[PDB]
């Protein structure tokens, strides 16, 4: 409000398609946590019920941290078999 | 390839899918590379041959002593009716039906088209001449027994090429289309007793 507008979340639609720039901006809002935030800001989330969020989140993300590496590493070995039939 | 039932005979032994599938497949891999004389042998001791056979059977024409001319009997079958068509190569046209004429036997104008069909198709609709004995069922029954018998002996009378279409359209094939026996504590075959909830 005391900012000088327009100059933030701003994008300027390119060769005139609308759509593809209001996705651009959706990405940005949605990469920066922005939506999650607006969602979460509906209601009113109290501060156990909030911990409780922030501590499933980051398991979570911890689990999905550590099988995606491991899904990556045994990728190679997805190769056809040499041996088949032995 | 061999069965399943045939590599366990082959064998002497009991087998599972995964096992078959997997020699199978190693099977494949030796047609894969370049292929030696006993290399050869060997697969075929794993190969069996099969039979395809599609034709319709072409009887050879019958020339009758009397006139000295060609002619061709058929024989259709469907649904609690035979009919049996005698079709002589030079026509005026006319066709009898069990002594009387086709018209007056199918008033239903729909079996007159049914008959016109086989020879509608084959464009030779005034150029042959048939005699004609049907029993069994009721009429349009009737008229698709006519069917099948006149366009099986329109296959003396027609090229081979032609027999290939008259099989895509269906023409010499029967109907294995029939009535449903009744099954006891129901209706209709499949219609039931109304059911009741309460
Ligand atoms: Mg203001
Ligand atoms: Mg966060
Ligand atoms: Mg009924």
């Amino acid at each position: 409000a005391n900012h000088l507008k327009f100059i933030a979340r701003t994008v300027m639609v390119q060769e005139g398609n609308v759509e593809g720039a209001y996705r651009t901006l959706n990405r940005i809002l949605t990469m920066d946590g922005l939506i999650e935030d607006i969602k979460r800001r509906r209601y009113y989330e109290k501060p156990c019920r909030r911990r409780q969020r922030e501590s499933y989140e980051t398991c979570r993300r911890i689990y999905n941290m550590e099988m995606a590496r491991k899904i990556n590493f045994l990728m190679r070995k997805n190769r056809a078999d040499p041996w088949q039939g032995c | 390839w061999l069965i399943k039932e045939e590599l366990e005979e082959m064998l002497v032994e009991k087998l599972s899918d995964q096992d078959y599938a997997q020699f199978i497949r190693l099977l494949e891999r030796l047609s894969a590379l370049p292929c030696g004389a006993t290399e050869e042998d060997f697969v075929n001791r794993f190969r069996r041959s099969i039979p395809x056979x599609x034709x319709x059977x072409x009887x050879x024409x019958x020339x009758x002593x009397x006139x000295g001319m060609a002619f061709s009997r058929g024989e259709g079958k469907r649904k609690t009716a035979k009919a049996e068509v005698v079709v002589y190569g030079q026509g005026s046209g006319r066709i009898d039906v069990n002594g009387v004429d086709y018209l007056l036997y199918f008033p239903v104008t729909q079996d007159r088209e049914q008959l016109m069909f086989p020879l509608h198709f084959l464009d030779r609709l005034g150029k042959h001449d048939m005699t004609c004995a049907v029993s069994g069922g009721g009429r349009s029954a009737q008229a698709g027994a006519v069917r099948l018998a006149m366009a099986r002996a329109l296959c003396s009378f027609v090229t081979e090429d032609e027999v290939e279409w008259m099989r895509q359209a269906g023409l010499l094939t029967a109907d294995p289309r029939v009535r449903e026996r009744k099954k006891p504590g129901q209706e209709g075959a499949r219609r039931k007793f109304t059911w009741k909830k309460r």
